[PDB]
């Protein structure tokens, strides 16, 4: 895929959920659908987990490589960590490519 | 009547609401004190000792001067802190790979 | 130790090697010592081999941390590489302090 990922014919597939109707008063019968309902909402907890194949590095490269670090100059805050107000911060997007290979 | 105020533990008979300023007298305060160590631990007002600080000749006369802290030498011995019903049973041993003595 | 690593009571022990003495040539006997000898030089291949125990980190900390990269501005020539001349190049020194935990 163009947007970056694994593309696969058959994807972990979709998960629906919905409140079941539950109706208001009715005192007379119809054949016309009933369209009152009592007003209602839900809430609840998920957990997913996923297991990862990896493939380790085996370079004869002597000098030492480039890595991802957490390097400021005079923070003001620390990124990755909820403020003041409790807002999360995420000010730096982060790639895989930091190991180098030979052709 | 005479006491070293920052070598003793001082509590209060009463629980505190947070966060007061209030002025304390030695009334409402509980004030411990090490009296029963006093056969094998220096007083803490006092000074430790005496040592030379001169070398003696015909000429010159032999000189002494006290000191106000010393440290451990081999062949000490001394007691530790007694516990109390209102104070703390353990503490936490800090993790830095070094340590003296762990009380 | 003071310059820094392990103090062992019983460290890795002294190797020596000499050249033995070859003498020049000698046409009559003397009680006297020989002190004239064939000059000489050796030259050989030493390996070492050497086993480490490691011990993992085990972090719960959320946010990314501190690490030692290859990082330089504009740079004229490869650090810890042979040179044209073929001479070795060291320019910086390295710790191994990079990992943080609580106390």
């Amino acid at each position: 895929p163009a947007m970056g990922g694994f593309g696969l014919k058959h994807p972990p597939p979709m998960m629906l959920i919905k409140n079941t109707p539950v109706p208001g008063n009715i005192t007379s019968f119809s054949d016309v659908p009933v369209s009152s309902f009592i007003t209602q909402y839900s809430t609840g907890q998920v957990t997913v987990e996923m297991e990862w194949e990896l493939k380790k590095e085996n370079s004869k490269r002597w000098n030492p490589e480039i890595q991802y670090t957490n390097n400021y100059n005079d923070p003001q805050f620390v990124d990755f960590a909820p403020d003041s107000t409790g807002e999360y911060r995420s000010t730096r997007p982060i790639g895989t490519r930091y190991l180098t290979r030979p052709l | 009547n005479t006491y070293a105020l920052e070598n003793t533990m001082i509590f209060n008979s009463q629980p505190a609401n947070p966060g007061t300023t209030a002025t304390y007298l030695e009334g409402n305060m509980l004030i411990t004190s090490e009296s029963e160590t006093q056969p094998v631990n220096r007083v803490a007002y006092n000074v430790g000792g005496q040592m030379a600080t001169n070398n003696q000749s015909s000429t010159t006369a032999p000189a002494t001067g006290t000191y106000n802290l010393q440290e451990i030498v081999p062949g000490s011995v001394w007691m530790e802190r007694d516990v109390y019903l209102q104070g703390p049973i353990w503490a936490k041993i800090p993790e830095t790979g070094a340590h003296f003595h762990p009380s």
